[PDB]
């Protein structure tokens, strides 16, 4: 009833043509709070509490000042041609609202808000620049035409240009302002005492004349990039050939009667045709072009003709080697029925004019239905009619595609057939995919669903399938399975099979969706007030549906708080650890700017220790232009970063956190505006380093052979230079080269001689082949040194088995089968060492619940794992039924894992089974078990402790057998959320200082130091440190353009260990050369077939040092747990040679083997990642620390959220992942 | 199997008499409903309401239509027609 | 014809919408008398209209657009609706 929010847009003038020349926009204030809530039933107490910001408060009126361009006279009348507008905003506070709110008599008023001549903040004004086909100068006045040059807008002002901070010096930003292409100008719509702005201009145009039609010529998308052109056919009607800055042109040839492209052709000079049929609908493509300067595809279709049928299971029943892809049929009036001819000569053979005539039957047969509604309502319905059409098995209108992969000689892999089913409001039912043979829902013929399945050849995968509600929302979905046909399935069966899984969906009368229930057997639920929307998720509500007691949950919403801008501001969560307590109400605060910005962001815990102590900054801090582009962000995590664009929007000058600088060449005006180089250095360097470069293909006959056209053949950055040799008509690599800088090189790809280059590079360079299928999958693959793997796919294009030669051998098979669930999960997989894991899931939610796996020879289970959980997804229960392992001395059964958590999923503890002499967790890596020490291990419990701002505070570990009881103590600032170990200080006042500008931890333990590159990824860590003249053990990286990492060099300095452990990183090649610094020890070459923390599976090649204990060409097969973590490591005949378990932050709890030397070779573990020797192992991006939980540095990805320095995913390590650093937001 | 049924209500309309011709109607209400098929949910989506007036041009109604408001008492001050 | 690219025909009963061909676009056919017939009187002379559409259709002038299409392809057909 009350307290709503209101807007009001008032015109406040406008010219004799209706247009807006001065408007305001009113954004009312929130109301005073009332005596009675009216709906706290289901709140917290502190959501009343935590209801009422500042920002919620204020009256906010944006006012715009605008003018057209109006030529009117006798003969010619265009109006409303805008050449100019201003935007500004005033404030005022809710005690400035007149009584009864505003209204424009208030408005115009001498003294009102607005009329009152104050200050307001500028927020930006635009021009059109108008042309006559002649000239660049604006003209005063626009022609008929209305023909616009280009648009100007605003960008910088001085509110804007202070934003940049010490970044640049004044001089330097003038004149880099006028390099990156702005110009600095007077007010459209000026004030007395206004400063001169910043303006872009872009969007230019080059028209050509009346008797060419009144058409572009050129054009380019910003005053600094090339202009491009494009041909206009006879008519000017149709665009023919568009050609770029760099001369790449492209070709095309219409269908006139649809003025619809149907040939197309590339810059490289490549292929692709369809056709259309009578009403315009593609019909089925094909391609052809060059890949090595070689022809391949299916060419014109004179060379290999094709006519698409009009029958679907003629298409579904079309042979492989078809020479088209992507086929076409479509069945647009299937749910009209037709008559048979059975009926036809029962009857309509005497009387088919009457009933045409009748208009039941049409000219193809179908029976017309409002009309023959209409037959039956005037009593003149005849009963073999009335069979016909009862019995008419309709389907809902649809169409089916053909997708083929096949080209040339080569139609081996099957067709992936997909029917697609629309409803009559033109939304989309479901779709089925034919899949392969096994277990599929049986139907009766009236479409009716069994659940119960069958084996059969011929299965479809049914997914997406959805029921609405005639506006389009769903109102029920339904889970993905397999049936034996692809027809659709009557959606009266699938309401009715109750074992069949289905969510439904229930809206408000707006058609917000507030109840979400699921076959799960929970639901989701959400209230929205005027100020704030509450997300109860399921274990809230699982309160009412009665696993951690969810009272604990009950009344812990997900709390929006919005501003009366329509942003939020404040995200309130409710922390519980038992559900017998209060929560501990926790508010992200966030602040908005004068343009709806984020102005500022920080978490509870500095909040609060901001207010006794002033001096402590802002999670984020922000700054941006009039366009809203965010030109500063600075963190008390993570420093501060300043940002200048060009017109387009890329970068042209940057300084980073750490105050490196860098600097972005591109190509001239004349020319496309691609990137060229990039150089940096750091404060302290005076010169600069071209750290990246790129060499851009044109529009050669030597580019087009290789499709290179257009595309950066070589790329040099801070590792070396990658170039591509050619790819395919896929746009995939084909063929590409890579060489890396020699360790003691710097990237400082100067002069134009790719000799010098050359003399940086090192002489280890290789090229990697891929054979690709017409739709890109990679079909097989040859690495760096001749080693080939061979993939096969099922009918919908997942694979399906796996081979693996390594050079000179005997293909092997990897994965001997595999196969998937209908909603494309892995099913079951079949291994070459004669191991067969079964995958077990839940229908609910068609998640992977179970691992089963076995060695069929003596039906040995190795693994069986069981995971149980929460309703919203928590694993709370981990178990392994399967035997401990052969490691163990007298002990048969593992313990049940167990997981406690909090009201926000926080992983508070944990429980399982360790090694008896695992001891205490550090970076340092245990020896393993061997069987004939006769093991002992032990249960153990540890438990998590995070304070007020979402950090790990402490990690309490206890195993009373062994009285393995420790406490990981985190000194976390008292300033910052930066944190580090006890080992480094104990101090929340000294925290800070073990961190660099950026947040980049300094070091890891006293004697072991982090040394940074300019960018972030980790150059060099020192492992032993030495004095004087002694040589420091150290591990050094480097990394390339993207920071993946090419080369992990561990340099022993050791006088009996003066060592080179050198791992260079090539796609799925491991080269891992062991060294003295006279002599090779060990030379080995490991090629990997799929990804780790994916079941892997590698093959050790030795070309030296083989131990004697070592089979050469030896497989090590993966078997990798739910998250990724690899439990087994199984040899070539399925025997364990090694397993591992781990702590949930990624710390080893049990660690065994049958031989040490096996072990030695088994660097994946924890979620897929190697265990680098420095305990601090690299995820793309950032470095992993298991002791702490929070990694090592941040990122510029964190902005809406209010996230902290760093933490490894949201706290919840046994059932979130993030092995790519995306979630941070 | 799922139908939407819709019904709408008149109120308050007027012929101009001056010129003769149908004006329109002062008061539409629109009352829209989920008449979902059966076995599908345990409950429907609430049905809704819009509720439209118009000017009409006769200010006799045009005026009388301001006592048919849904009222607040904290709500600002309605609108009159302006002239210019 | 010859001054167009595209052309918008109103058949009023001049060819035959049944064809598995397309109708042509001058023909030689004559529009259809319509039962209901009538008159209007309100301009002070009667106008009585007799005929009403059975079709609608488009035909693109396709050698004017592209240049190798057959020399009969002024009224070649594109698209057409049937009105029954």
């Amino acid at each position: 009833a009350s307290d709503p929010q209101c807007s009001q847009n008032i015109t406040l003038s406008s010219d004799r043509f209706g247009q807006p020349l001065k408007q305001l926009s009113v954004q009312y204030p929130r109301r005073q709070q009332p005596a009675i809530n009216l709906y706290p039933d289901t709140l917290p107490d502190k959501l009343l509490a935590n209801s009422y910001d500042d920002q919620q408060r204020q009256l906010r009126l944006t006012y715009q000042q605008s003018s057209w361009h109006h030529l009117t006279n006798n003969t010619v009348r265009v109006l409303g041609l805008p050449d100019s507008t201003r935007s500004d905003i005033f404030t005022y506070g809710a005690e400035n609202v007149p009584a009864g709110g505003l209204n424009l008599e208030l408005l115009s008023d001498k003294n009102s808000l607005i009329a009152d001549d104050k200050p307001r903040e500028y927020l930006g004004q635009q021009k059109t620049a108008y042309t006559d086909g002649q000239n660049t100068t604006p003209l005063q006045t626009p022609t008929r035409q209305a023909l616009i040059a280009f648009t100007e807008t605003t960008v910088f002002n001085q509110s804007t240009l202070s934003a940049f901070n010490g970044s640049i010096p004044s001089d330097k930003l003038s004149t880099t302002l006028e390099q990156a292409g702005y110009q600095q100008t007077n007010y459209l719509f000026p004030r007395t005492g206004e400063d001169k702005v910043w303006v872009a201009h872009h969007g230019y145009t080059d028209y050509g004349t009346a008797a060419q039609f009144w058409r572009p010529q050129k054009q380019s998308n910003t005053q600094l990039t090339g202009k491009i052109t494009l041909i206009w056919d006879a008519n000017y009607c149709v665009v023919v050939q568009t050609r770029d800055a760099a001369g790449l042109t492209t070709s095309a040839k219409y269908d006139w009667r649809f003025l619809t492209p149907v040939q197309l052709t590339d810059i490289n000079d490549n292929q692709h045709l369809i056709t259309l049929d009578a009403l315009g609908r593609p019909i089925t493509l094909r391609f052809w072009g060059t890949e090595n300067g070689k022809m391949t595809g299916y060419s014109s279709p004179e060379k290999a003709s094709f006519s698409p049928p009009s029958d679907v299971n003629a298409a579904i029943e079309l042979k492989k080697p078809l020479p088209v892809a992507q086929c076409q049929v479509y069945a647009p009036e299937s749910w009209m029925p037709v008559l048979s001819q059975k009926t036809f000569n029962r009857l309509a053979e005497q009387d088919w004019q009457k009933l045409y005539n009748a208009r039941i039957i049409t000219e193809d047969g179908r029976i017309c239905t409002l009309a023959y509604r209409r037959w039956v309502q005037s009593q003149k319905a005849i009963p073999q009619l009335i069979s016909l059409l009862n019995n008419g098995p309709r389907l809902p209108p649809h169409s089916l595609t053909l997708t083929t992969d096949r080209y040339d000689h080569d139609p081996e892999q099957q067709i992936r057939q997909q029917v697609v089913f629309s409803d009559g409001f033109g939304r989309l039912l479901q779709a089925a995919a034919r899949h392969e043979a096994g277990m599929a829902r049986q139907r009766n013929e009236d479409g009716s669903l069994i659940i119960n399945v069958q084996h059969t050849e011929n299965r479809w995968a049914v997914t997406g399938r959805t029921e609405y509600d005639n506006k389009g929302q769903p109102i029920r979905t339904y889970q993905p399975y397999f049936l034996n046909d692809w027809r659709y399935v009557s959606n009266d069966s699938a309401r009715q099979e109750k074992e069949a899984y289905a969510d439904t969906h229930v809206y408000d009368p707006i058609g917000r969706e507030i109840k979400v229930i699921t076959a799960k057997g929970w639901f989701r639920r959400t209230l929205f007030t005027p100020w704030f929307t509450v997300n109860e998720d399921e274990n809230d509500t699982a309160a009412e549906v009665k696993n951690i007691d969810p009272k604990l949950y009950q009344k812990t919403p997900t709390v929006s708080v919005y501003d009366n801008r329509g942003l939020i501001i404040r995200n309130i969560d409710f922390h519980r650890t038992t559900a017998n307590g209060d929560p501990d109400t926790r508010i992200t605060r966030h602040q908005y700017d004068i343009h709806g910005h984020l102005n500022q962001s920080i978490d509870p815990r500095l909040y609060e220790a901001k207010q006794t102590n002033n001096t402590i900054k802002p999670n984020f801090l922000w700054q941006y232009d009039l366009t809203g582009n965010p030109l500063c962000t600075e963190s008390i995590d993570a420093g501060r970063t300043v940002t200048l664009n060009d017109i387009e929007g890329r970068p042209l000058l940057t300084v980073t956190a750490t105050g490196v600088i860098q600097t972005r060449q591109y190509e001239t005006s004349s020319l496309p505006g691609r990137l060229l180089s990039v150089a940096e250095q750091t404060p302290e360097e005076k010169t600069s380093r071209i750290t990246e470069r790129l060499i851009w293909a044109g529009n050669t006959e030597a580019e087009k052979d290789h499709n290179l056209a257009g595309q950066c053949v070589r790329h040099y950055d801070t590792a070396g230079v990658t170039r591509l040799e050619s790819l395919s008509l896929t746009g995939t690599v084909l063929s590409q080269s890579s060489q890396l800088l020699i360790d003691t090189q710097e990237a400082n790809w100067t002069g134009d001689n790719e000799t010098v280059w050359q003399n940086m590079l090192a002489d280890d360079i290789y090229t990697t082949l891929s054979t690709f299928d017409a739709t890109g999958a990679l079909l097989t693959q040859t690495d760096a040194k001749g080693n080939i793997q061979r993939l096969a796919y099922d009918v919908a294009g997942q694979l399906n088995g796996s081979w693996l030669t390594l050079k000179g051998q005997t293909e092997q098979v990897i994965i001997k089968s595999l196969t998937y669930s209908a909603a494309g999960q892995k099913l079951r997989e079949e291994h070459g060492n004669d191991v067969i894991t079964e995958y077990s899931y839940e229908p609910e939610t068609q998640r992977l619940i179970g691992i089963k796996t076995r060695r069929p020879s003596d039906t040995k289970v190795l693994q069986d794992l069981r995971y149980e959980y929460d309703p919203v997804g928590n694993v709370i229960s981990i178990r392994n039924d399967a035997e401990a392992t052969r490691f163990w001395h007298n002990q048969k059964v593992m313990p049940e894992n167990t997981y406690t958590y909090d009201s926000l999923y926080q992983l508070i503890s944990a429980t399982g089974r360790e090694m008896a002499n695992i001891g205490q967790q550090s970076h340092q890596f245990p020896s393993p078990a061997l069987p004939s020490d006769n093991n002992t291990y032990t249960n153990y419990t540890r438990t998590y402790t995070y304070d007020r701002g979402g950090n790990l505070t402490k990690i309490q570990h206890s195993s009373p057998a062994t009285q393995n009881n420790y406490t990981t103590n985190i000194t976390v600032s008292n300033r910052s959320n930066r944190a580090v170990l006890s080992t480094l200080t104990e101090d929340p006042a000294q925290v800070d200082a073990l961190f660099d500008a950026g947040g980049h931890q300094n070091t890891l333990i006293s004697g072991q130091n982090l040394n940074w590159n300019t960018r972030g990824e980790l150059q060099q860590v020192t492992l032993v440190k030495r004095d004087k003249g002694a040589n420091d053990d150290r591990e050094w990286y480097r990394y390339s353009g993207d920071g993946r990492r090419m080369l992990k060099i561990n340099e022993q300095q050791a006088s009996n260990n003066a060592q080179t452990q050198r791992v260079t990183y090539l796609p799925n090649l491991e080269l891992r050369l062991t060294q003295n610094s006279t002599a090779t020890t060990e030379d080995l070459q490991v090629i990997t077939v799929g990804e780790a923390g994916r079941a892997q599976v590698r093959v050790l090649h030795w070309e030296s040092g083989k131990p004697e204990d070592i089979d050469n060409n030896q497989l090590r097969y993966s078997y990798d747990n739910l998250i990724g973590s690899s439990q087994l490591e199984l040899d070539s005949e399925g025997q364990i040679i090694s397993e591992e378990e781990y702590y949930p932050y990624g710390g080893t709890a049990l660690w065994a083997a049958r031989n040490q030397t096996e072990a030695s070779y088994k660097t994946i573990r924890y979620s897929g990642k190697e265990r680098d020797a420095t305990g601090l192992y690299y995820y793309g991006y950032r470095y992993y620390q298991p002791w702490i939980g929070r990694w090592l540095s941040s990122a510029p990805a964190g902005t809406i959220d209010g996230l902290n320095l760093y933490r490894m995913v949201r706290n919840n390590p046994v059932t979130l992942l993030d092995p790519d650093g995306l979630m941070p937001t | 199997g799922n139908k939407l049924v819709t019904t709408l209500r008149y109120a308050r309309g007027a012929w101009d008499g001056r010129e003769r011709e149908f004006r329109g109607f002062g008061y539409v209400e629109q009352t829209d409903s989920h008449q979902l098929a059966q076995g599908n949910a345990p409950e429907r989506t609430p049905p809704a309401l819009t509720k439209n007036w118009y000017a009409t041009g006769l200010p006799v109604i045009d005026n009388a239509l301001s006592t048919e408001y849904w009222r607040d008492d904290q709500a600002f001050a309605g609108f009159s027609p302006r002239f210019t | 014809q010859a001054d167009w690219l595209f052309y918008l025909v109103f058949d009023y009963g001049e060819r035959s919408n049944n064809l598995k061909t397309p109708p042509a676009f001058s023909t030689t056919g004559s529009w259809l008398c319509r039962q209901d017939r009538f008159s209007r009187y309100e301009y002070g002379f009667e106008i009585r209209t007799r005929r009403l559409c059975r079709q609608v259709l488009m035909y693109h002038h396709l050698q004017a657009l592209d240049s190798k299409i057959t020399e009969h392809n002024g009224p070649t057909l594109v698209s057409r609706l049937i009105l029954n």
